[PDB]
């Protein structure tokens, strides 16, 4: 019952999308918190050798100037889905002359995701976090290989998803500021990280309504972690 | 046994095991209660949240100004069927310039979902749809089970632990016709609460209501918008 | 086991179906190309030498591709036929498009590109036929090219395929001659190796086929030797062999 | 087959001409060979004859004299006995035989 | 079935049994019955005229039979008046009668765990899920 | 039983067919590539001459474009096809966009070409992982590594083939800024990197170097021999 | 043969089975007789599945209550590095952490040893999942 | 002797297509048999009309079908596939007449039909139609001809033939008849067919139990004799 | 080899395409047919022995023409032979339409074998389980070719497939001399089927096609009866 | 076993097992009957309501193929709806191509060919429903046709489909449908369908009837309510 995306288990489950979801646990922890001030996005680098360029590891990519992205799982599937997101939001801007809402970009990415056995392949073994600011305000959206897209005030994907999520429920609350959200996310990441936290072990990215520029953290990661 | 791997094969007892398994996908989703009066068609859905601090999933979808659904099954199949409905409704409004009657939409859904259950290359649509609509022939409530079989339901509830709602609806079946908006919505809320476990109770975040009426289009009430129907609900006996 | 399809990768990373096609060339016929300057040859063998076989082609194992290209064949008959048809078609396409003969390697590259495609796309059995190529061009002159059912090729100075391929290549290496490889010496070496790699002795002329390519007045005449010249060649080898017994 | 259990792994290849002639001479020592029977020629008529097949050839050469009530075996008695013991089964089908060029 | 091994003692028992079934003729008040879950391994000599004969056929209960069977084994338990035994039968397939009683037993046990007196339909559903050792997890990809 | 298909996920979310594709490169010859300040040198080991075949048709380092070159591993049959496809693609990109391809763009194209082969049933993945290194970036040298799965990564230096673990581990300890400060030192870095050959013969090492706005220059077996001798003389300091 | 002897012993046991409570444990429940597994002899069937993360931390804490560990150990972190791990392999990881802390003469088993113990108990025998083929997950 | 069988495209080790073999054993599933015999100037076909109820519309139970005004056929096999073969043959005959300008000879008719059935045997797309076609018709310059052509695609001319459960017995009885040569007139041909079916079935043949089709050179038109005519023929057979 | 004999696109560990061999075994279990090449022409003979007297012996012909100068014979699946003869006729007509000269035997056999190879390269299509003997009179020298389901076309001087084919070849190489003529080629061909045909040689049981200077033509039963009375 | 999984495989006996399985799936459906009157045809179908929550007149099993053609499916209802759809498409195509209402014989033959076409490929399955077609025309009389899942289609004077096939055949054969005008054969159909469906099993049930003939002027529309009430009352009077 688990050899295809076309077979249903006797208890009713598609025992192929579940396996794709299990592939997320084989990624790296990614933490995102949505606040009124903005949305943060922290990710473990998990570099394998010092020789590889840190910029080569694309864990936080940019769908557009107004929404960030976080990945966990397959690099190839995620890059395929990301090329969909950038192209889709650019097409939406071209046709409607406006910035796409993060919910709509997540909808398009999911619409691509709902095609593993819904055409006429395999589910994309990657979970996607979409953080950005829109008309309704700052918003964080998370989607899974099944294409189920939902918004989360603060969500953690990849490895340590259960532990990071559980430790995030206790610390997070609605009236949170961006600096405190960054500090809390870094604290959770350091707690759930296998290696000691430093500048090169993580990348950070924040999205604010008024500073839709600077969708990264270059060399000032050292300042933030040193105040932990 | 061995005849439960493909829809194309027939079991010795004259059953198709894949659809019987597809039937089970509906019960995986949360319970959703749909009931119609002589003047309104309202379906109430139990929304679930994957985590404490994650927003509850949308259970009631918008198909047209006079047809709306609640989904109980697979999310991907639900989205695909909703997109198919929206495209069909737009085409009908474009070509006949008339709000397409809900029965024809349900028949088209049956025709489309009957395709996977006869040709290999696609799995059955593992989603259950409570189709609520208002055409010129009065309010309606349909349920499209994944077996491509649809029934004209006066009131129905599918999903996880949805049976306790069905026995409540069948018990208050007679009085559903001569009900106004608020009383019918309260009956639906009572059924949905019957689906809930003893510890859980309907709060403003886990319940969603969508109503289509004589002069009212299909409108989604969530968060604060469900509260006007949530207030006045009688507390569950305990 | 992981040899059900040609597109299945073994846990060790080995394409089992491909190697099954590779090792199956041991059942193919013996065709070899000897080292030679100002010329080059292939020496094929006729397994089916039954008397009731009427001979009409005289080149059942030797095929001419271009006006300056010739190739042997070793594999399944139908695969060899379709492969040589594609060979001639590609060579003529290049001749039409560039108004210049195919420069040897690009034709072999074309076949290997076609052949590997069967080893990557599903539903197609890999071409189980390996084939030598000879030819001349204005780039590198006489060349000898080794096709391999995996789509892998390689330049060579002396090689053989088919039955007793290892013995033939080892014997060719035993007397391997670089530079001093005149056409007469190449023919003598071909007959000398065919005497041993073929189980049947005395090397009957009708059971041995030699095809030679030489540059004559800028024409690249491709020759298949008739029964008389093969007879005198095996006679020369026999007379040479008689002298070798004077050691005792 | 790992060493420490099997130190030497001795191969027994089919005998060569100078070896098959030896087999022909040890299995015909008790045989009343005539004059002019070149045992090397019979050995030359058996390419790759296993080694037991040489003894079979000797036995059948003697048998060809038993059915004639004699005690001596001639060269023709061996040459006509080589084709009997050293018989071969062909494919007997050109369609299968030309599967491979 | 038949097969000097150590089974030559039960063989005499079986043959003596066969002798007594064939010894007594019908029309007397010595009607015999025998039960077994595997007739595949039964010696057909036992299933011959004059011996047992008239093989009664016991099938796996169908949906209505499953609902009825689940109804009988809950009469002694304070089951709630609103339990759709028919729906229970729909959700119970490939289930023998022993499991159709174990579902009621497990439903009562789960009701005791929940600290309730009457057994709701959800208790019966959890009994169905637990009689086959399955654990019900709310999968996130359905919604 | 989760490894006889490419589009079947293992219970733990593994594409075992994809993983088995990375076994082909581990069986191929060792290829090393390090990026220098002005000379990006890539080298290959284990030439494994058959002593009867001309080495021209054996070439493993090929230039995809005028300013980019790539050395592969794994099986050559798929390597030739990816060679031709990359060459056609870079020429086509030069046609549609006047600016010639950059190293990252050609690496992305190769990765996407491999991924579209690993994405569907009935199509076996390219069983190679190529080292994309070139100076087409117009000022900043870059070197990349593709994977048979379809993932491309940028390294300051890499090592692929049979011996990737050992060469990579030894390369970290001696890859620093002072080593790459000189072009000759940069090529000597390749020299000692491939010096850990299977047999360490020293005559089976083929190194190619490309410089800023220059042409590809495969080292002749007299400059390569001279550099090997120079490295040995530098290594003679241990005595 | 003698196989039917233990067969008849099992049949007699089933006869005895069908205030007495009976316990049975097995790691291969598919080899048992269906008659013995029917809910007239075994009315309940409890499945001991692989523990979740929260249970894996609990097992780690139980097996490390007597160990001489440093009071900073992130057992929650260690649980996530043992996916699909039985309760016995966690005990082996705890034992091997002290093994590593004994190999080098340290009387306190720090967190670094526990990661090393995991890399050799779990990762060294879970699967291959090597670095050259693990550059696809990130 | 199950063999490989399960796929029609797979040859057995001995070289017999087992799946195509089972089509013939599917032919006689209907429990009916049809007998064709060629006279000196006519061809007649007699089939079994076993209506196992009083509610069936006896008009539509016919196993005889009219493909063209000059050629008729009788069906032995599964009813659905027999009707499908009838529909295909009607289209084939119409296409022949429209393409070449004259009516199709009976031989070419299920030469084409057996050609269609043969492609179904090779390509693993269509399950072979489990039914035989027995065709009669007056073609000029050769008189009446009868053709029986099977799912396997083998067609031949028969002086008389029969397919069904009682096929071997019927063909044996014809073997007995066509040998003692006599004047095969129309009444003699009908008598021979009636005797065939009666002897193989040992049935008195109530007039509602059979359907006989006649094609004669005098009137080259497919005709199904009504109940009274077959009653008269049965009476003439009686005396 | 044991489990890989099913698929025709899967090599065995010894690299044997077992399905083609099974198709050839199906060829070897067919009706024996013989063709021999004389210095005057080519003669092909086959036994069309029906299972009963009930059959019309003149209905279906085994020895069949393609062009005016080429004839075919087979030993195997007759339904498969019909599609083969149809495609061979189409290919010959296509060559005639383009080159305006009649198809040479070598080329026609090459393209027929290529048609045979088309059905032995993908799953779902079965090899043409018939072997074909093809004659030809062209450029003043007779031809006799055999094409098998494997697509390997030979240049048989004289051969015989079908049942007891080994004994048929054993008869040849004994009474077959290269310098014979057509008239005794008929007698040799009739003799060859005599060692395998179980029964009396009646004029509607052995069909012979001479492929002479004038062209290939299937012998009418009267001439076959004349030759058969001559030999007997 | 082994010869049963695919509909393109023939058993060693020589039968398509998938087809027989589809047929034995139809017997797991509520009984539907049809008796053809002297000047028309009448259908009586039993609709077992599965729950009180279904609205009256839901998932109906009487379909209108065309203006004069009628449909009385029995089996799994999804394939029944699809078969109704393809039959309506065929009828519309025939009307648009030939200019007149499609004859019942031709429509039944074409629908049988469509049904039979799905019992030949391994990629599809035989339909799980068996249905009766009926129509009346002054130029063709009245016809009734069964098209079973295998694809066979021959006329029935009176037929039944569902669980109680033989049980309804026995009570149909004792009627003279040749003569009695089906003004009262609707009444007799209600009677007969009330004999079948023992009340102990299947619980509640609901009965739908439709007719074709001179009475309805060629059409097939459902019988008016007033006649249906009296027909049901007359059916209930046969309790003894």
């Amino acid at each position: 019952y688990d050899r295809g995306v076309n077979t249903f288990s006797p208890e009713g489950r598609l025992f192929q999308v579940e396996y794709a979801i299990e592939a997320i646990k084989l990624g790296s922890t990614a933490i995102g918190i949505q606040t009124s001030e903005g949305v943060c996005l922290a990710v473990e680098k998990r570099i394998t050798s010092p020789l590889m360029e840190p910029s080569s590891i694309e864990k936080i990519v940019e769908i557009d100037a107004h929404i960030g992205c976080a990945m966990s799982g397959l690099i190839k599937d995620a890059k395929t889905l990301i090329d969909k997101a950038r192209v889709e939001t650019q097409n939406h801007w071209f046709t409607y002359n406006e910035t796409m809402t993060v919910e709509s970009v997540t909808q398009a990415v999911s619409n691509l995701a709902l095609q593993f056995g819904e055409e006429d392949s395999r589910p994309f073994g990657v979970a996607l976090l979409f953080g950005g600011v829109d008309e309704k305000g700052p918003q964080l959206f998370h989607m899974d290989p099944s294409g189920t897209f939902v918004q989360c005030d603060a969500r953690a994907i990849g490895s340590a998803s259960e532990g990071a999520q559980s430790s995030l429920q206790e610390v997070y609350h609605k009236s949170m500021t961006l600096k405190e959200a960054i500090k809390s996310s870094l604290i959770i990441l350091k707690q759930v990280m296998e290696e000691k936290l430093n500048a090169t072990n993580i990348e950070l990215a924040t999205v604010q309504p008024g500073q839709n520029f600077h969708m990264f953290t270059k060399e000032e990661l050292e300042e933030v972690i040193k105040d932990i | 046994n061995q005849y439960d791997n493909d829809v194309t094969v027939w079991s010795p007892q004259g059953r198709i095991h894949q659809i019987e398994y597809a039937m089970e996908a509906v019960k995986q989703g949360s319970a959703t209660v749909g009931l119609k009066s002589k003047t309104h068609a309202v379906l109430v859905a139990l929304k679930r949240a994957q985590s404490e601090l994650a927003a509850h999933q949308k259970k009631i979808l918008h198909v047209d100004n006079h047809i709306g659904i609640s989904i109980a099954g697979l999310t991907a199949d639900a989205r695909l069927l909703c997109n198919f409905m929206r495209q069909e409704c737009l085409d009908s409004r474009f070509v006949f310039d008339r709000p397409l009657p809900v029965s024809r939409l349900v028949s088209l859904i049956g025709s489309k979902t009957q395709i996977p259950t006869q040709r290999y290359g696609r799995r059955p649509y593992g989603v259950g749809l409570l189709i609520a609509g208002y055409d010129d022939m009065g309010p309606h409530i349909f349920q499209t089970c994944p077996s491509a079989n649809y029934f004209d339901c006066r009131a129905m509830s599918i999903g996880a632990r949805s049976q306790s709602a069905r026995t409540y609806l069948e018990r208050h079946m007679s009085e559903f016709m001569e009900c106004n908006l608020n009383e019918l919505v309260k009956h639906g809320l009572r059924a949905l609460r019957e689906t809930l476990p003893a510890e859980q109770d309907l709060t403003t975040k886990n319940v969603s209501i969508g109503i289509v009426g004589k002069d009212l289009e299909f409108t989604i009430y969530d968060d604060d918008d469900v509260s006007p129907f949530l207030e006045g609900l009688e507390e569950r006996p305990q | 086991r992981y040899d059900s399809r040609t597109t299945i990768f073994s846990p060790e990373g080995r394409l089992y179906q491909v190697e099954y096609a590779m090792e199956a060339i041991g059942h193919a016929g013996t065709c070899l190309g000897i080292l030679a300057n100002d010329g080059v040859l292939l020496a094929a063998e006729r397994r089916n030498i039954h008397k009731l076989l009427d001979e009409v082609f005289f080149s059942e194992k030797i095929y001419k591709l271009n006006e300056d290209m010739a190739c042997s064949v070793a594999g399944i008959t139908s695969d060899a036929n379709v492969l040589t048809n594609e060979l001639r078609l590609i060579a003529q396409r290049y001749l039409l498009q560039y108004q210049e003969p195919i420069p040897c390697e690009q034709l072999v590259t074309a076949l290997c590109d076609i052949k590997q495609a069967y080893t990557q796309f599903g539903g197609k059995r890999p071409f189980g036929v390996s084939l030598l190529y000879i030819g001349w061009d204005k780039h590198y002159g006489f060349q000898l090219y080794q096709s391999d059912p995996s789509g892998n090729y390689g330049g060579w100075k002396a090689t053989c395929i088919g039955n007793n391929s290892a013995a033939a290549v080892s014997m060719l290496k035993q007397d391997y001659k670089e530079g001093e490889m005149t056409l007469k010496s190449a023919l003598a070496l071909a007959i000398k190796v065919l005497n041993k790699t073929m189980d049947v002795s005395k090397l009957s002329a009708e059971k041995v086929e030699i095809a030679t390519l030489t540059r004559e007045n800028g024409k690249t005449v491709i020759r298949v030797l008739k029964q008389k010249e093969v007879e005198q060649l095996i006679k020369k080898h026999e007379e040479e062999e008689a002298k070798a017994e004077r050691e005792k | 087959l790992r060493p420490g259990r099997i130190d030497r792994k001795i191969e027994f290849p089919p005998p060569n001409e100078e070896a098959r002639l030896d087999i022909l001479k040890i299995h015909s020592r008790k045989m009343n060979l005539t004059r002019g029977i070149n045992l090397r020629k019979i050995a030359e008529l058996m390419p790759g004859a296993s080694g037991a097949e040489v003894k079979g050839v000797c036995t059948e050469a003697g048998m060809y004299a038993l059915r004639e009530r004699r005690v001596h075996v001639t060269q023709e008695d061996f040459e006509m006995a080589v084709a009997k013991v050293m018989q071969k089964d062909s494919e007997k089908n050109m369609s299968i035989k030309k599967l491979w060029k | 079935k038949r097969f000097k091994a150590g089974d030559r003692e039960v063989q005499r028992t079986m043959l003596e049994l066969l002798n007594q079934l064939d010894g007594f003729q019908p029309n007397t008040q010595v009607k015999v019955i025998a039960a077994t879950n595997r007739v595949d391994i039964l010696d057909p000599a036992l299933l011959r005229s004059g011996r047992l004969d008239r093989k009664i056929e016991f099938p796996m209960p169908n949906e209505e039979a499953r609902a009825r069977i689940m109804q009988i084994h809950s009469r002694k338990m304070n089951v709630s008046p609103d339990v759709n035994y028919e729906e229970l039968a729909r959700c119970t397939d490939d289930f023998n009668g022993a499991q159709c009683k174990a579902v009621c037993v497990e439903a009562g046990m789960i009701a005791l765990r929940r600290g309730a007196t009457e057994l709701t339909h959800e208790d019966y559903m959890e009994g169905i899920l637990e009689v086959q050792a399955k654990k019900k997890a709310n999968l996130q990809y359905y919604a | 039983s989760y490894d006889r298909a490419i589009t079947v996920f293992s219970p733990d979310g593994h594409l075992f067919q994809v993983e088995y594709a990375q076994e082909a490169v581990k069986k191929g010859s060792t290829a090393v590539g390090v990026r220098g300040r002005d000379i990006v040198v890539l080298g290959v080991e284990k030439k494994s001459v058959a002593k009867l075949q001309d080495e021209r048709t054996v070439r493993k380092i090929c230039a995809l474009d005028d300013n980019v070159c790539m050395a592969f591993a794994g099986l050559t049959a798929d390597a030739r096809i990816v060679i031709n496809r990359a060459r056609v693609e870079c020429q086509s990109h030069r046609l549609t966009v006047e600016d010639p391809v950059t190293v990252e763009y050609i690496t992305r194209y190769i990765a996407s070409l491999k991924q579209r082969y690993t994405q569907s049933n009935g199509r076996r993945p390219f069983g190679i992982s190529a080292l994309i290194v070139g100076f087409d970036f117009d000022g900043t040298p870059r070197l990349y590594q593709t994977d048979p799965s379809g993932t491309y990564h940028a390294w300051k230096a890499n090592a692929i083939g049979r011996g990737a673990k050992s060469v990579r581990e030894f390369l970290e300890k001696n890859y620093t800024d002072e080593a790459i400060e000189t072009d000759d030192l940069t090529i000597k870095l390749v020299i000692k990197a491939l010096l850990e050959v299977v047999q360490s013969g020293g005559k089976n090492i083929e190194l190619a170097v490309m410089r800023r706005d220059q042409s590809l220059k495969i080292l002749n077996p007299e400059e390569i021999e001279k550099y090997v001798a120079e490295i040995e003389k530098e290594k003679e300091e241990n005595e | 043969g003698g196989d039917n002897e233990v067969q008849r012993t099992m049949l007699e046991l089933i006869n005895q089975l069908d205030n007495i409570k009976v316990l049975m444990a097995t790691n291969r429940p598919d080899t048992l007789d269906p008659a013995l597994m029917r809910p007239g002899r075994l009315d309940r069937k409890i499945e001991f599945s692989l523990p979740d993360l929260e249970g894996r931390t609990h097992i780690f804490k139980i097996h490390a209550r007597s160990m001489s560990v440093e009071r900073d150990i992130r057992f929650e972190l260690l649980a996530r590095l043992c996916p699909n791990s039985t309760g016995a392999e966690i005990r082996s990881v705890c034992t091997e952490a002290g093994m590593f802390a004994i190999r080098a003469r340290r009387k306190i088993a720090t967190e670094k040893d526990f990661l090393e113990a995991v890399n050799k108990v779990i990762k060294s025998y879970a699967k291959f999942s090597a670095t050259p083929r693990y550059m696809t997950y990130n | 002797s199950a063999g490989f069988d399960r796929h029609i495209t797979i040859f057995s080790p001995e070289g017999r297509l087992y799946q195509v073999e089972y089509a013939f054993k599917a032919i006689n599933q209907g429990g009916l048999t049809s007998v064709a015999v060629r006279g000196k100037d006519c061809a007649v076909i007699v089939t079994q009309k076993k209506v196992p109820d009083k509610l069936l519309d006896s008009s539509t139970v016919t196993h005889l079908f009219k493909i063209t005004e000059n050629i008729g056929c009788v069906m032995t096999g599964m009813t659905a596939d027999s009707r499908s073969q009838v529909q295909r043959a009607r289209y084939e005959a119409a296409n022949w007449k429209y393409k070449y300008g004259y009516e199709i000879p009976v031989d070419m008719l299920c030469k084409r039909i057996a050609d269609i059935s043969q492609v179904y045997t090779q390509n693993a797309e269509m399950r072979p139609l489990g039914c035989c076609m027995i065709l009669i018709g007056i073609d000029e310059e050769q008189g009446p001809q009868v053709y029986k052509c099977d799912p396997a695609g083998y067609y031949c001319g028969f002086k008389a033939t029969a397919a069904g459960v009682k096929q071997t017995e019927s063909t044996s009885f014809l073997e007995k008849k066509v040998k003692k040569k006599f004047d095969w007139t129309f009444e003699q041909t009908v008598e021979t067919a009636i005797t065939c079916l009666s002897t193989v079935l040992s049935i008195d043949f109530k007039p509602s139990e059979i359907e006989v089709g006649v094609v004669t050179v005098e009137n080259p038109k497919f005709r199904i004799l009504t109940e009274a005519e077959i009653d008269a023929h049965l009476v003439a057979l009686a005396e | 080899e044991r489990g890989y004999s099913f698929s025709l696109t899967t090599f065995s560990p010894s690299g044997k395409l077992v399905q083609i061999e099974y198709a050839l075994a199906a060829v070897a279990g067919g009706a024996p047919s013989v063709g021999i090449k004389a210095a005057n022409g080519v003669v092909l003979a086959t036994e069309k022995k029906q299972k009963s007297i009930l059959y019309d012996e003149r209905s279906v012909h085994k020895v069949e023409p393609i062009t005016k100068h080429i004839g075919l014979v087979y030993s195997g699946m007759g339904p498969d032979y019909r599609v083969l003869v149809h495609r061979a006729r189409k290919l010959a007509q296509q060559y005639y339409l383009v080159y305006q000269e009649p198809i040479p035997t070598a080329q026609l056999v090459q393209r027929v074998a290529s048609v045979m190879q088309e059905y032995t390269q993908s799953g779902g299509v079965r090899p043409f389980g018939v072997s074909l003997l093809i004659c030809g009179w062209n450029e003043g020298r007779p031809y006799l070719f055999q094409s098998d389901p494997s697509g390997a076309y030979f240049a048989w001087k004289a051969t015989a497939m079908g049942k007891n084919y080994v004994n048929g070849k054993t008869f040849l190489e004994k009474r077959y001399n290269e310098d014979l003529e057509l008239e005794d080629a008929i007698h040799t061909a009739i003799l060859t089927l005599k060692e395998s045909f179980e029964g009396q040689m009646t004029e509607d049981n052995i069909e012979v096609g001479i492929c002479n200077e004038a062209g290939f033509r299937r012998l009418t039963p009267t001439e076959v009866k004349d030759y058969l009375a001559a030999i007997a | 076993t082994g010869y049963d999984l695919s509909a393109s495989t023939f058993s060693p006996d020589g039968r398509v097992f998938q087809v027989e399985y589809a047929m034995k799936a139809v017997e797991n459906s509520s009984t539907a009957i049809g008796i053809r009157c002297k000047d028309g045809v009448v259908f009586g179908v039993e609709k077992l309501v599965l729950s009180k929550l279904y609205e009256e007149g839901s998932n109906k099993r009487l379909f209108n193929v065309d203006r004069h053609v009628g449909m009385a499916v029995a089996g799994l209802l999804a394939d029944a709806r699809s078969l109704a759809d393809i039959a309506r498409e065929e009828a519309s195509n025939f009307r648009s191509n030939f200019g007149y209402n499609i004859p019942l014989k031709h429509l039944a033959d074409r629908v049988a060919m469509y049904v039979h076409a799905y019992t030949l490929y391994s990629a599809v399955r035989p339909f799980g429903c068996s249905f009766m077609l009926g129509s009346y025309s002054v130029n063709d009389g009245a016809q009734l046709y069964m098209i079973d899942p295998s694809g066979v289609s021959y006329g029935y004077w009176g037929c039944a489909i569902g669980k109680a096939r033989q049980a309804a055949k026995t009570e149909i054969e004792k009627l003279q449908m040749k003569e009695m005008t089906c003004r009262d054969i609707v009444k007799e159909v209600a009677k007969i369908i009330y004999i079948v469906h023992d009340e102990v099993k299947d619980k509640a049930f609901e009965l739908e009837l439709s007719w074709v003939g001179e009475l309805t002027n060629g059409r097939h529309e459902i019988v008016p309510k007033d006649i249906r009430e009296e027909a049901e009352k007359y059916a209930k009077e046969s309790l003894k």
